[PDB]
């Protein structure tokens, strides 16, 4: 019943450690003004 | 409490940096 099915996350791993190093969407930003902490 | 799991799984990357953008939340305290 449905074999070939990907359930976990193929990124997971890849993004486990990333996320966990921070390195996330460091996109630029588009007007701050105060608050917003980064 | 939630589940932080779901996210993860349907989890999005930008088109810029190639990175893992993160979706708004709101808050965390
Ligand atoms: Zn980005």
């Amino acid at each position: 019943r449905c074999r070939h099915r990907r359930r976990q996350a193929e990124r997971l791993s890849q993004i486990k450690r990333l996320l966990s190093e921070k390195k996330t969407c460091q996109c630029p930003h588009r007007f701050q003004k105060t608050c917003s902490p980064i | 409490s939630h589940p932080e799991d779901d996210w993860l799984e349907n989890i999005d990357v930008c088109e810029n940096c190639h990175y893992p953008i993160v979706p708004l939340d709101g808050k965390g305290t």
